[PDB]
């Protein structure tokens, strides 16, 4: 449909800073990392996907 | 290696459209392995695992769907159900019990939407 | 279990006291057959399977899918403003079984106390299970059988 | 009293009954995950109002 | 007309619901008892109610 | 974490009453981004009288310059954070509470939620798709 | 069967009213349906509830909210006198008009969309028009309608491509008119608050319709004279009309110049005694109010 230019590469790079800043386990509440933990364990001993039980 | 995927999706979408080849693109053309760049090249860099799960659910929906739909028709139709069973193999499906007989159904409905999927 | 016999005979207790009509029991093997002993006794008007809602009009298959939300439902009679089932106790309870020989099941059926069970009074029923099943004292007897002494329905 | 208490499930049933669990389990994943991403693309949006230089 | 007493099994509730899901198993609320309901004097409704407010 | 600063500065020179408030968004500012932390909004609040007649630093204080910070910053660095403010003899008053993340990531500030902008998209969206 | 016959009664006819039976608000309609017993049935207390009322009540009109209650009373008020403000309305013989030249609401006419041009103004009135919504019911209308909105998104993707495919390629001016037309096109077949409940015209007030003259042995009457009361001796502030209490209704009066030297002398007062006015107009407002002029016709 088109026929404001493009955005500065170093726009968009800070743009993806802000998204790993704000996203960063080093940066989030220690039960974050804790459910990851799980998600891992719990992989490392399912039967078969799914298995939660 | 400090190029990143937007920059290098940036030159391979400017070299697409200005005919510049640096031999930036033929390292690029190793650090992805994408040796034609082409517009349909990007998009098979940019893919993502969630589109394939979109389609295989609809696939699973369908089977479910179509494996249902196909026995309740049958069931509700007592001559087409006992053509049916003849014409997989069934040997006089007529003299046959309402829970030995539906599970024949069951299992070739079963055997006609996963078998030959 | 005969935990659930137990909850049974004191949940029908209840529902004589308020003289509610129809009331449902869990659906199990046993329960069934203590039902139905109870129906062919003259203890119950009705006996149904059904679900956790009520009683099933047309018949349904009872599976795994549907086995937990499975019922009896069973009809209490009243007669000239009595509850014709009043009273319903174990004998043999969860923490001391008593398992009887023929011999003593006819000593309880002739007045006398068999180990502290008072013995069998006028129009009272006592269960007995032998081999999974169950059936009327004197029945046992004329079977020959030993058994389990359930319970007293009066 | 002679029908039988429980029916056991036939193989076909278990098979249909897997599957719709299957199902019921990847789909709840997959829009947990469309979710996840639909916020990522409107904190994409905003990320130039953020500030990280 | 609505009956009373009557349980939606499972089985009778073959097609996914409003959420997309199938229904493999009694919810809670199909597991508890319900005879309260058979004792409870219906609350009587009628369609011209809702007209002549 | 996001976090939501609201800090009360002294306005000691009445030409620039403004000045400290700039000179301080700055200082915190350039903490949070160089460890690692995003500033997602400065909304300053205006000069206001203060409630009571306040004390710090062996001075006293009848007004204030009030501004909101929301940013973005581990526990570690809110806490640094806090412990240069409650320093600082410029800052009068500083509170740094948690925004809950939980549920989405993008919360305004609580002035702008308190008005019914719960995103700051939704506070973007009507400065470009209406303005 | 017995449940068909309740539902045709005479109690289930009465529609559910929980108002508040001593309302001291502003009422501008009637609130309740009265009830009227016969002189015969008063006799005996008999007024076709549940239970007797008591025997005290004289007045053979009241209004109630419940048949029984926990405190083993009716809930009932006495009192009737909304039918004498319509009945004395009628007397005024005073058709209400529409201030705004509307279609007339008991006739079923041929309307077309010149109105419907706004449609992006009443299809958001659904989502918009949540003065008093809850905040979370509200909330609802966001999810719900998204999804069911979402529903159309392929056969709006198709359609608009095929035709308006220019405006997809051009511009975006045009397209949102395609879409409001989209999707009022895709609900008209819905039902979206299919019953509209607010008030119909003169909501029963008055069925006259303008035009008819009074004939009188004294010739055709051109203006109606009707007694009227002063409530205030000073014009509502703000406002350049007094206020008159004609028939059960509150009217704003305008004098012919200046107004006359009893209000004065009668100060606070000036509500005990009787004036003659001239009913000008009367229209009726959203509300469910009726604006009434008047004319404070003066002996001259």
């Amino acid at each position: 449909s088109g026929l404001v230019g493009i955005e500065d590469i170093e726009k968009l790079e800070d743009r993806r800073e802000a998204i790993l800043r704000i996203l960063s386990m080093r940066n989030s509440e220690n039960k974050n990392a804790i459910k990851m933990a799980v998600e891992l364990a719990r992989k490392e001993f399912e039967r078969f996907p799914g298995d939660t039980g | 290696e400090k190029t990143t995927l937007l920059r290098d999706i940036r030159t391979i979408q400017d070299a697409l459209s200005s005919g510049s080849t640096p031999k930036e693109l033929l390292e690029i053309k190793q650090r992805y392995g994408i040796q034609d760049f082409s517009q349909e090249t990007v998009r098979q860099l940019l893919q993502l695992d969630i589109s394939g799960l979109e389609v295989n659910l609809e696939k699973q929906r369908s089977l479910i769907d179509r494996i249902q739909t196909r026995l309740s028709e049958l069931l509700s139709n007592d001559l087409k159900c006992d053509q049916f069973l003849k014409d997989h193999g069934v040997e006089d499906p007529l003299t046959l019990k309402k829970n030995i007989k539906k599970n024949l159904l069951r299992k070739h409905v079963m055997m006609d939407m996963q078998q030959p999927s | 279990s005969l935990v659930k016999l137990a909850n049974t005979c004191a949940h029908l207790q209840n529902c004589s006291k308020v003289r509610v009509a129809l009331t449902s029991i869990p659906y199990t093997k046993l329960q069934l057959q203590f039902a139905y002993n109870l129906y062919q006794q003259g203890f119950l008007s009705s006996l149904q399977k059904g679900s956790t809602m009520g009683p099933d009009k047309d018949f349904v298959e009872v599976t795994p899918d549907n086995i937990s939300t499975r019922r009896l439902w069973v009809g209490l009679k009243y007669r000239d403003n009595k509850p014709v089932l009043s009273s319903c106790k174990l004998i043999s309870k969860p923490n001391s079984r008593i398992h009887l020989p023929m011999e003593d099941m006819k000593k309880l059926c002739s007045g006398v106390t068999i180990r502290n069970i008072k013995p069998l009074q006028p129009g009272e029923l006592i269960l007995v299970r032998a081999h999974n099943n169950i059936m009327d004292i004197n029945e046992a007897i004329s079977k020959k059988l030993d058994g389990e002494v359930l319970c007293r329905v009066k | 009293m002679s029908q039988p208490l429980l029916r056991n499930r036939s193989p076909e049933e278990s098979e249909l009954l897997k599957l719709k669990r299957n199902y019921n389990r990847s789909l709840l994943n997959f829009q947990a995950h469309k979710k996840k991403l639909n916020e990522l693309l409107n904190l994409y949006h905003v990320a130039n109002e953020f500030i990280v230089t | 007309g609505h009956i009373i007493g009557k349980l939606v099994d499972v089985t009778e509730q073959p097609h996914a619901n409003n959420k997309g899901l199938y229904k493999t198993r009694p919810n809670s609320s199909d597991k508890r008892v319900g005879v309260k309901r058979l004792y409870r004097p219906p609350k009587l409704t009628y369609v011209e109610d809702r007209l002549r407010s | 974490m996001l976090y939501e600063l609201i800090g009360l500065v002294r306005i000691t020179n009445s030409n620039a009453p403004k000045l400290e408030a700039k000179e301080l968004s700055s200082t915190i500012g350039k903490l949070i981004i160089q460890n690692r932390g995003v500033v997602r909004d400065i909304v300053p609040m205006g000069i206001r009288y203060l409630p009571k007649i306040m004390k710090k630093d062996q001075e006293k204080h009848f007004r204030a310059y009030h501004f909101l910070m929301l940013f973005d910053s581990s526990a570690a660095v809110q806490s640094e954070i806090l412990r240069t403010l409650k320093k600082d003899p410029r800052v009068i008053r500083s509170s740094i509470v948690k925004v809950d993340l939980d549920k989405q990531l993008d919360r305004a500030s609580s002035l702008h939620r308190s008005l019914g902008k719960k995103s700051i998209l939704e506070l973007v969206n009507e400065d470009y798709q209406s303005i | 069967t017995l449940a068909e016959l309740l539902g045709r009664s005479r109690i289930a006819q009465v529609a559910n009213n929980h108002k508040p039976l001593t309302y001291t608000g502003k009422k501008f309609h009637p609130t309740h349906q009265i009830i009227e017993t016969k002189p015969s049935t008063l006799y005996r207390q008999e007024w076709g509830l549940k239970s007797a009322i008591p025997s005290k009540i004289k007045s053979r009109y009241l209004v109630y909210n419940d048949l029984d209650t926990l405190e083993r009373i009716t809930t009932f008020e006495p009192r009737g006198g909304t039918q004498w403000n319509r009945l004395r309305f009628q007397e005024m013989g005073v058709p209400i008009v529409s201030n705004i030249g509307r279609q007339n609401p008991f006739f079923k006419y041929i309307s077309r969309p010149e109105d419907e041009s706004h449609a992006k103004l009443s299809l958001f009135k659904e989502m918009k028009g949540d003065t008093d919504i809850s905040p979370a019911a509200m909330k609802k209308r966001l999810k719900k309608i998204t999804a069911l909105i979402r529903s159309f998104q392929d056969e709006f993707k198709e359609w608009l491509v095929e035709n308006h495919p220019d405006e997809l390629k051009l511009n975006s001016n045009k397209l949102e008119d395609y879409v409001v037309k989209f999707l009022n096109k895709k609900l008209e077949t819905k039902t979206n608050k299919k019953f509209n409940t607010e008030i119909i015209g003169t909501g029963g007030l008055s069925y006259s319709l303008p035009g008819k003259l009074k004939n009188s042995p004294n010739g055709v009457i051109q203006r109606t004279v009707v007694p009227g009361r002063i409530l205030n001796v000073v014009k509502e502030n703000n406002d350049n009309k007094w206020l008159a209490a004609i028939g059960g209704f509150v009217a704003d009066v305008v004098f012919f110049q200046s107004p006359p030297s009893s209000f004065n002398s009668m100060g606070d007062f000036i509500r005990m005694k009787t004036f003659l006015f001239e009913i000008l107009e009367a229209s009726m407002e959203k509300n469910g109010s009726v604006s009434m002029h008047a004319r404070l016709l003066e002996p001259q």
